[PDB]
């Protein structure tokens, strides 16, 4: 199915006025690639899948020059928003840039992301067209107005549609045994009796890749929201991911609940009943 | 592999 | 300034068995801004060595990690995830409980 290519960079001005840290994150799916942390005293883009690490020295000296040339746009920026939002350099800021690629089964383009944040909020992204900005407010408009004038947006159209896909492409050939796997989640059900009265019944996904799931209750063969708590998805450590969901049930009455599993993994959805 | 280009807000 | 509370969870990496060698994790998620104090404790004491991954971001820009140390389990011993966040006028303490 589909694969995408994202970069997630964190730019943090620290209280009062020392240097930021900059980290810079590759992933293609849900698989880290790549790292530049200035917190971990970082000096090279470092290599984080084995498919990544056995590219040569003129990749990684090309990016490394890339990652340094990014943390000192995301320095600029600091400065700049500091500026444009009329705030001293006392206080401590955050800008966060992504950017990506997806492409289907056919591994063709589909769509390319180059987005902003601003203190924990929208500040400007380009649109699904990939030559029109979106700005969240009066000072992104700025922003908007400037990469108008200097046509930024065809720039980063040629890259995402063009250089982002055909790396991509390069990625999935040489990690293959890694990225187009599916591993399905291993499902199980427990019951914790809360009182006489009530029981917990808790439906499991555990060791499942890629990170995306539905898990859902049925009551009698109907949704069921009600009485119900579901955990983010959560990472195992091992670049698998885990899921649960409950639902608290009158005593007696366990066989009425099912839990729905839905996995890119599985050959069909799962169907979970408490089994005494 | 990361934009070759480097754009400021 | 927009400012998200952590969510915490506290789990093993694989299901918990006396021991045999795991990874006790404490997953931090949904939290705005990313300065965030994360200890892992045995017995309600710092664990000196802890691993972190690399700071990344969910689609609505709240930021996520993952600490972890591998540990040994056993029937006594008591494990928990300590964070604190400018969010948060005290540390919160989550108990790590082998069947969540």
């Amino acid at each position: 199915g589909s694969h995408s290519m994202r970069y997630f960079f964190t730019s943090v001005s620290r209280p009062g006025r020392g240097e930021p840290r900059f980290i810079a994150v590759g992933y293609v799916d849900d698989t880290q690639f790549v790292r530049f942390d200035s917190d971990a005293a970082s000096q090279r883009m470092e290599p984080r899948a084995p498919w990544i690490e056995q590219e040569g020295p003129e990749y990684w000296d090309g990016e490394t020059r890339k990652v340094k040339a990014h943390s000192q746009t995301h320095r600029v920026d600091l400065g700049t928003l500091r500026g444009y939002y009329n705030q001293s350099e006392a206080g401590s800021h955050t800008v966060q840039r992504m950017y990506g690629c997806d492409v289907g089964s056919d591994w063709r383009f589909l769509r390319g992301y180059h987005q902003y944040a601003y203190d924990g909020k929208d500040y400007i992204a380009l649109k699904e067209d990939l030559r029109s900005w979106t700005a969240a407010d009066m000072a992104a408009q700025t922003t908007k107005h400037k990469w108008e004038a200097a046509h930024v947006a065809e720039q980063l159209r040629a890259y995402l549609e063009g250089t982002c896909v055909e790396w991509l492409r390069r990625y999935l050939e040489n990690g293959k045994e890694t990225l187009q796997r599916t591993d399905a989640p291993k499902t199980h059900m427990t019951h914790h009796a809360v009182s006489d009265h009530e029981a917990t019944l808790r439906c499991w996904a555990l060791s499942f890749y890629p990170a995306e799931i539905t898990l859902t209750w049925q009551r009698d063969g109907e949704d069921q929201t009600q009485d119900t708590e579901l955990v983010e998805t959560r990472p195992a450590g091992d670049g698998t991911f885990q899921k649960w969901a409950a639902v608290v049930v009158p005593s007696g009455q366990e066989q009425r609940y099912t839990c729905h599993v839905q996995h890119e993994g599985l050959p069909k959805p799962l169907t979970l009943r408490w089994e005494p | 592999y990361l934009q070759l280009r480097t754009f400021l807000l | 300034m927009i400012q998200r509370t952590p969510k915490i969870q506290v789990y093993s990496r694989h299901p918990a068995e006396n021991g045999k060698s795991n990874f006790l994790n404490c997953y931090v998620s949904g939290f705005h801004p990313s300065d965030i104090e994360v200890d892992l404790l045995k017995n309600g004491e710092r664990i000196e060595k802890v691993e972190h991954s690399d700071l990344s971001f969910s689609k609505d820009w709240s930021f996520y990690l993952l600490y972890y140390t591998e540990f040994t389990p056993t029937e006594k011993d008591e494990y928990a995830c300590r964070v604190n966040h400018v969010t948060l006028s005290q540390p919160k303490i989550v108990k790590w409980d082998r069947d969540m």
